[PDB]
């Protein structure tokens, strides 16, 4: 069976399963059209989306559900982490990785007030005095 | 009794 | 730390993606985290749109009309905001209604001087009844009073249709057919010309024109239009005689019994009678369609499904039958009750129908699978009920039961426990209203749940 290679932003040279890779539409696209760029994408970053895509190889997703364990602990990661694998996963047309992503960003707002909101992304309150209250009251 | 008031024979 | 602001860094798409994923309640709080979450989250119809539709508080077909009555009620929002406007006072309501521990207030006011009562309309903040008394009562249902009764029918009132603007049909034993204005608190027309009781009526548009349909004893159905109003008489104008009368259509000869239940839309009419058919009527050309034949015992209530175009019909013989008025086929039939079904309603996901001994059901509007059961304890027969996606609420003797459609269970079932009959209920949003009968009278009462 043939591989392709995924170039990180960082210039890292990805190999992996041809099939496997076509989870990118992206890159299921390019062939239709082997070495692909993924520009502006850091090298952990890519890695955790190619075993995301590895791991997942036999799944097959629709088409609100909740996210598996597997993935729940895969993308327990710091923010900025998050944010880029979310990116990259837009990037490369990944729409099930994409979806487990804002499902984990979700779980992060839930339940949380609007104080534990904003510690958790450090969010700045620029609310004034006055918009606060009005806002509470059902704006 | 069906549930159903009827009016009367005219 | 590595923490970062995801929602404001995200392209929008995405963090809408997220928000999607969200209980409304968390979306609420997320409008107070800072001013560029409120605005973003204050930018997408479509969030809104998807929480009242996952509550069932609009369907995607009625959206549009949701809008427009929202941009009336509030001229000077953005979509957005009248839509999160209605969503949360629609589910604080639906909480009211859910909350076993919750009580409406309840205004109890005078009905008819007959114990029984025959018919009601709640549409417009008018409350509107009609009785063997010969009486129609209209009730203010803001301000939860009294306002006007309409005399003049010489016979019992036993169908009643309410149109627009104040304006109602009426159908009586006097074997006549009333129009009023309640505005001018008179009647407007008298149309004669069935030969026996009008027993059923329906009011349809077609091509910007109302008609009225009247069912009666007679076997018949008459059709008229329903006349315009006047601008700037001799009230009632009064029609002795069809032929000479401008508001008369035709008639629509075809059953042998008398016609017990019609239901309408645009230019289809469907008719149901004691001969144990049903048939599809177009009042446009005045012609039959189609004779629903297959019951073996009188039609009691029929419903026209316009939205999928079929026919729903419910006999003494204790079954109900789908008909596809493509082309006047039977699709199916319903086996749910052992007694005379008498009573349906639709709303959009459930078809509901109730039974004479005291069982109701509730069938997938689409595909007529079972969705829920309930049987009245007292094994009375049902006289009424009313029912939307989220509540069922169903009367008998000495029973008046509120339901959550979602978890299956009774809310309440002593809110009108002083009454002894249930005649009529009906409900829309945070107000219930109930024409009742307790100890040798009738009385109206209004349950509000705001």
């Amino acid at each position: 069976t043939s591989n392709v290679v995924l170039v990180s932003g960082e210039g890292e040279r990805f190999t992996v399963d041809k099939k496997i890779a076509e989870r990118s539409l992206l890159l299921k696209n390019y062939l239709n059209d082997i070495v692909m760029p993924v520009p502006n994408v850091r090298s952990s970053v890519l890695q955790k989306v190619i075993e995301w895509a590895e791991h997942h190889r036999d799944s097959n997703f629709p088409d609100s559900a909740p996210v598996d364990s597997w993935d729940r602990e895969f993308l327990k990661v710091d923010q900025e982490m998050l944010y880029e694998i979310i990116l990259a996963a837009n990037y490369l047309n990944i729409k099930p990785l994409l979806d487990a992503g804002c499902k984990v960003v979700a779980e992060m707002i839930r339940g949380r007030s609007p104080e534990e909101i904003r510690r958790t992304f450090n969010i700045v309150n620029d609310f004034t005095p006055e918009e606060e209250a009005a806002i509470r009251r059902e704006n | 009794f069906n549930g159903l008031t009827s009016p009367q024979r005219s | 730390n590595l923490k970062r602001d995801l929602i404001t860094s995200l392209p929008f798409e995405i963090s809408l993606k997220i928000f999607n994923y969200l209980q409304f309640e968390d979306i609420i709080n997320s409008l107070g985290v800072s001013q560029n979450w409120n605005k973003i989250i204050r930018k997408s119809t479509s969030l809104w749109k998807k929480l009242l539709i996952s509550e069932n508080f609009v369907s995607p077909k009625g959206f549009n009309s949701l809008n427009l009555k929202l941009s009336q009620k509030y001229p000077k929002l953005s979509q957005q905001d009248r839509l999160r406007l209605s969503f949360l006072e629609n589910i604080f309501i639906l909480k009211n209604w859910y909350n076993p521990k919750f009580v409406p207030q309840r205004t109890t006011l005078r009905g008819h001087m007959t114990s029984v009562i025959t018919c009601l309309q709640f549409e417009d903040n008018y409350v509107i009844t009609g009785a063997d008394d010969k009486m129609i009562r209209v009730y203010d249902s803001i301000n939860k009073k009294f306002l006007l009764q309409l005399s003049g029918h010489d016979g019992g009132v036993w169908a009643l249709k309410y149109a627009h603007g104040g304006i109602l049909v009426s159908g009586s034993t006097d074997r006549t057919v009333r129009v009023w204005d309640i505005k001018k608190g008179c009647c407007t027309h008298v149309f004669e010309g069935h030969n026996s009781t009008v027993r059923c009526l329906d009011i349809v548009e077609y091509k910007n024109i109302k008609y009225i349909v009247t069912g009666s004893r007679d076997n018949t159905l008459h059709v008229w239009k329903l006349p315009k109003e006047s601008s700037v008489h001799d009230y009632p104008l009064v029609f002795h005689t069809p032929e000479e009368n401008p508001y008369f259509v035709g008639v629509l000869r075809g059953h042998m019994a008398s016609v017990r239940t019609v239901s309408g839309h645009g230019n289809i009419v469907v008719s149901g009678s004691y001969d144990n058919t049903l048939i599809v009527w177009d009042v446009a050309q005045m012609k039959c369609l189609y004779i629903l034949s297959g019951h073996t015992d009188r039609i009691y209530s029929t419903i026209y499904d316009h939205e999928r175009k079929r026919c729903i019909s419910a006999s003494m013989d204790t079954t109900i039958r789908i008909w596809d008025l493509e082309n006047g086929e039977l699709m199916y039939t319903l086996q749910g009750h052992t007694a005379l079904v008498g009573l349906l309603r639709l709303s959009d996901k459930f078809l509901v129908s109730a039974a004479a001994d005291g069982s109701i059901r509730g069938w997938d509007a689409n595909d007529y699978s079972r969705k829920f059961s309930y049987h009245h304890t007292n094994l009375s027969a049902i006289t009424t009920f009313y029912v939307s996606d989220n509540i069922l609420v169903s009367g008998s003797e000495n029973q008046f039961n509120i339901y959550n459609l979602r978890s299956g269970k009774l809310v309440h079932a002593n809110i009108l426990k002083d009454a002894d009959q249930i005649w009529s209920v009906n409900f829309k949003g945070k107000t219930l209203v109930a024409a009742v009968e307790k100890d040798g009278q009738s009385f109206l009462e209004i349950l509000d749940f705001s």
